[PDB]
RNA sequence: CCCGCAGAAGAAGCACCGGCUAACUCCGUGCCAGCAGCCGCGGUAAUACGGAGGGUGCAAGCGUUAAUCGGAAUUACUGGGC
RNA sequence: GGCCGCAAGGUUAAAACUCAAAUGAAUUGACGGGGGCCCGCACAAGCGGUGGAGCAUGUGGUUUAAUUCGAUGCAACGCGAAGAACCUUACCUGGUCUUGACAUCCACGGAAGUUUUCAGAGAUGAGAAUGUGCCUUCGGGAACCGUGAGACAGGUGCUGCAU
RNA sequence: AGGGCUACACACGUGCUACAAUGGCGCAUACAAAGAGAAGCGACCUCGCGAGAGCAAGCGGACCUCAUAAAGUGCGUCGUAGUCCGGAUUGGAGUCUGCAACUCGACUCCAUGAAGUCGGAAUCGCUAGUAAUCGUGGAUCAGAAUGCCACGGUGAAUACGU
RNA sequence: CUUACCACUUUGUGAUUCAUGACUGGGGUGAAGUCGUAACAAGGUAACCGUAGGGGAACCUGCGGUUGGAUCACCUCCUUA
RNA sequence: UAAGGAGGUAUUAAAUGUGGGAAUUC
RNA sequence: GCGGGGUGGAGCAGCCUGGUAGCUCGUCGGGCUCAUAACCCGAAGGUCGUCGGUUCAAAUCCGGCCCCCGCAACCA
RNA sequence: CCGACUUACCAACCCGAUGCAAACUGCGAAUACCGGAGAAUGUUAUCACGGGAGACACACGGCGGGUGCUAACGUCCGUC
RNA sequence: AGCCAGGAUGUUGGCUUAGAAGCAGCCAUCAUUUAAAGAAAGCGUAAUAGCUCACUGGUCGAGUCGGCCUGCGCGGAAGAU
RNA sequence: CCUCCUAAAGAGUAACGGAGGAGCACGAAGGUUGGCUAAUCCUGGUCGGACAUCAGGAGGUUAGUGCAAUGGCAUAAGCCA
RNA sequence: GCUCAACGGAUAAAAGGUACUCCGGGGAUAACAGGCUGAUACCGCCCAAGAGUUCAUAUCGACGGCGGUGUUUGGCACCUCGAUGUCGGCUCAUCACAUCCUGGGGCUGAAGUAGGUCCCAAGGGUAUGGCUGUUCGCCAUUUAAAGUGGUACGCGAGCUGG
């Protein structure tokens, strides 16, 4: 399914509120990847961190080989960074979770075929 | 299907890391394929190539 | 048990070194790998992980585990409290 | 489980598992939509503004080959910058050099220079005239230009959470 | 060397200029302080509508130059309008610095003549020569201030009280 | 040979203990989730105890009890020395 | 000046803040 | 078979009686705050299920088609 | 602001050719119907007025049709 | 009709294919040797191969071929005393 | 109750057959006299646009009829006075 | 002066229940069975895109077409309403063949074993239980096989009565 248009998923994780910023900078980044590598990208959904950051977000990433691309991007990314949703400004690590499927082709309707049933009538 | 994808997905959480972006270091490190930048700027713009070309490369 | 023969010739390892607890530095590592009796140690300048040099304690043994008592006046008779 | 109760429940009374604490009193602070007393354009009493408009200027964001880098509650935002056309400039594109633009040392040459020519966007490369001096045991040497090495130079590269 | 640092759907901070009559414009005419100056300040005179140009004094300055302060005052006009308010934007023609003003300088002349008619929620400064308003100079600097630093002119209101 | 006693063995019905059981109750734990903010200050309606009712939840309310609750300043008037 | 008694004072509103913190010690 | 519905992101109005789309939340911008919520000041967003007809003109009236609801589906 | 090219393509009107129609007709029968004339034939077979009714559940067959499945010994019309 | 000869060459036409030789296709589909021999009509081989065959010659010596209109028949055609 | 078809070229003709309308309107929308002729499209034209009003052309009732359908309507039954 | 609109208008004035029921009638008219039909149902055949590595037809067979049976659900309302008792079971059956087993054959993508598919063949044979009133069906365990149907969905003047 490499040549396929692709859906990335990303969530928040361990950090909390700063988990949830760093997914915000994980989606502004995967988004200008898909822009410089010209592929065109749309929000279908999205869950934005009450406090800041985006809790969940889900694009469809359309293109040549989009799915090839970043199929290879699916984990956790891990941030250590002084977190500035901390009074004392300590070093706090946040996690996020990116994951990248396939755009699954729609099946094709099969009607029952007759001979495939038996009909009782009593 | 999903399901068995949903329990296979790892935890949001320590441990389960594949790519380390410390920016008080300064370093950002892909543990699957050990490639390693310093231009942490550069790659939260989208320079994801080097990351990227690296894992397929290694497939 | 004794006498004679030959040549240093055949004979040293184990644990530990952050505090408790005798014994410290370099390199690797980078909350990973790992350690851990308790407190804890490791997130890129580690005497605490692993290797090395040095050192400390024991020794044909040295450590770990299991077990009892001690320390535990922590069932207090000796010998406690409300 | 037992006993008691109409019931609600009482009474008696564990274990597994888990933690390295839980706790009492007092001490120094900090805090209180606790108290008291003071003060400050803090209110109050006023005057003039900002938020609307156009422009300037900084920022963010976005864009870009680059839009260099920093500041970013009060205490960043006409801030570093008391002044980016070139230079600055640290950025980008392209063209170029590798002991080197900037030093010291060694060797080797050549005074220093000055003037030109050509080619190139320029860096630069190639050539042609012209001076060849100053100290000076005719041993010279060194002001200065090159060339050849290698110790080195060089970095406004990272860490202000090592200073 | 050329380009970018000057980009531009947009959001914020700090500024300048206004929305007029306590004003705009025209003529005339008073009163400062502080400071800079030698690859500098540059008078005068002549030319140019002008920015400026040519020639050329003086001054390392209480001496010469920058360099008439402006608000003010007197007279006249405008008579309330998007105006004789506003001066953004744009076209044409120029000057100067600088090798070089296309990206991306400032200034001048002619034309043009936008928003804006006192600004929601909210918010700022100031207790006296202060606020407000009016000019002037300096550094940085070849050129390039509404920014900064400084200097004077006029010159208030209010403070019951905690 | 017979009787008595008696082992194996058989039947019925209980007790106890161990393991197991669809489902169900609560408990402990957690480097982030969701809903609130109940306590600690007078924690913003003092808190807590017994009991009862109510409520997503911490909880609320009634009745009685405890202090293991903070504050207690200031103005005016009157009287006495 | 001291003592006693009485009356008035008073904010309606005000939820929340994850996860990496001691060199200064013979 | 007989009735209803389908309208900004959500829930409801507007239909009857043709001319016109409203409310509440939500979204966006600016405030307040150290910050978020709450709160305050502003904005935006539906061409009305889908086609067709009728009309000068249709969210509205009519007819299909799709979805959703109700009822009914009996004696047998 | 203009606009330039090209077409997997789709195509109104118009022109040429080909069909279709219960609710289409620039055409159009056979029959049937109305009226007039004439002969022959018919026990007036016709009409009017009066007395007495019955009947108003039809069936099949033919032809022309609606409906149904161009089903029914189906159902509903027209006509013998 | 049989029957006897034949039934060649470039050349396995190339591609795509795993292989593709007439015979999976795609894809061209020609000229040469001439009596004639298809870049193949069928069978066949994993592919070839092989087997035919179309075409053509030679012996035997009168019909032979396959459409059109039409009459009568045949199959299709299974049920319960 | 009205219009068309079924309905078989006179009238009439059924079905829980196929399609639609009516339960009004108008003192002018009636009478008469005089006059007039449509839809639609094309071209040109201030705002003005796909579509307003104006001018010309093509066309010839494809319009119109107060309201369904049918039959009519230019001598108009349509439009104006 | 009437939506007397059930529009030739019963009255000025009117809804339901009856499984507690009753009378007069109707096979003029439904429920069962028969009849006509055969949409549907079941069983065949025609064409051959394709599936089957190649290869339409070993086995299947799309898009379409033509039949047979009566055999389901129906349509109709011809018989019976002065009465043709009904699901399943039990007992006893009888016939058809569109054959489940045993018999005979053709083709096979038939090595053998074991199958597939079609043709001929009706002599004989062709389960017991769990659940349910069940038919049906699922399940357990057998068997060479546990056939499909007609017979008023055979059979209550034979039984039962869930
Ligand atoms: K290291
Ligand atoms: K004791
Ligand atoms: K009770
Ligand atoms: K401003
Ligand atoms: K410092
Ligand atoms: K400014
Ligand atoms: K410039
Ligand atoms: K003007
Ligand atoms: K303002
Ligand atoms: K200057
Ligand atoms: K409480
Ligand atoms: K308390
Ligand atoms: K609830
Ligand atoms: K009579
Ligand atoms: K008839
Ligand atoms: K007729
Ligand atoms: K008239
Ligand atoms: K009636
Ligand atoms: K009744
Ligand atoms: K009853
Ligand atoms: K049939
Ligand atoms: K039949
Ligand atoms: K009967
Ligand atoms: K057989
Ligand atoms: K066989
Ligand atoms: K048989
Ligand atoms: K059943
Ligand atoms: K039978
Ligand atoms: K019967
Ligand atoms: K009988
Ligand atoms: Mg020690
Ligand atoms: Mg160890
Ligand atoms: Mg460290
Ligand atoms: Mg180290
Ligand atoms: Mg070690
Ligand atoms: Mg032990
Ligand atoms: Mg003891
Ligand atoms: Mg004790
Ligand atoms: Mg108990
Ligand atoms: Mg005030
Ligand atoms: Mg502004
Ligand atoms: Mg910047
Ligand atoms: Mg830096
Ligand atoms: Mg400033
Ligand atoms: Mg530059
Ligand atoms: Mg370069
Ligand atoms: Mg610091
Ligand atoms: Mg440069
Ligand atoms: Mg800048
Ligand atoms: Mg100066
Ligand atoms: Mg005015
Ligand atoms: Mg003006
Ligand atoms: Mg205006
Ligand atoms: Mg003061
Ligand atoms: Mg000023
Ligand atoms: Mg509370
Ligand atoms: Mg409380
Ligand atoms: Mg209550
Ligand atoms: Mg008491
Ligand atoms: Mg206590
Ligand atoms: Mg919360
Ligand atoms: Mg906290
Ligand atoms: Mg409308
Ligand atoms: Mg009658
Ligand atoms: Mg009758
Ligand atoms: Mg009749
Ligand atoms: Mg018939
Ligand atoms: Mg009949
Ligand atoms: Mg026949
Ligand atoms: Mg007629
Ligand atoms: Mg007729
Ligand atoms: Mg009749
Ligand atoms: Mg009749
Ligand atoms: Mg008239
Ligand atoms: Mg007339
Ligand atoms: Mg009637
Ligand atoms: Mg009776
Ligand atoms: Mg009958
Ligand atoms: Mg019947
Ligand atoms: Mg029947
Ligand atoms: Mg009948
Ligand atoms: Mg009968
Ligand atoms: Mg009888
Ligand atoms: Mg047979
Ligand atoms: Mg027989
Ligand atoms: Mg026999
Ligand atoms: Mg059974
Ligand atoms: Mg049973
Ligand atoms: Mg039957
Ligand atoms: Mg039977
Ligand atoms: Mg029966
Ligand atoms: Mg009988
Ligand atoms: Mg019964």
């Amino acid at each position: 399914y490499d040549s396929a248009d692709c859906y990335l998923d990303i969530q928040a994780g361990s950090g909390g509120t700063e988990a949830q910023d760093w997914a915000s900078m994980l989606e502004r980044m995967y988004l200008r990847w898909a822009e410089s590598r010209g592929f065109k990208t749309e929000i279908i959904k999205e869950s934005e961190g009450e406090v800041a950051g985006i809790k969940s977000v889900t694009i469809k990433i359309s293109g040549d080989y989009a799915y090839g691309w970043l199929r290879t991007e699916t984990g956790v990314h891990r941030l250590v960074r002084k977190s500035p949703f901390d009074s004392g400004g300590r070093r706090h690590t946040s996690f996020s979770s990116a994951f990248v499927y396939p755009e699954v082709d729609d099946d094709i309707d099969i009607e029952i075929n007759p001979a495939d049933l038996r009909i009782d009538v009593y | 299907e999903k399901q068995a994808m949903e329990d296979n997905k790892s935890d949001i959480g320590w441990g389960s890391q594949i790519r380390s972006y410390v920016l008080d270091d300064s370093r950002i490190k892909d543990l699957r394929t050990g490639v390693e930048t310093r231009n942490t700027q550069a790659v939260l713009d989208g320079s994801l190539d080097q990351f990227i070309e690296a894992s397929l490369k290694a497939g």
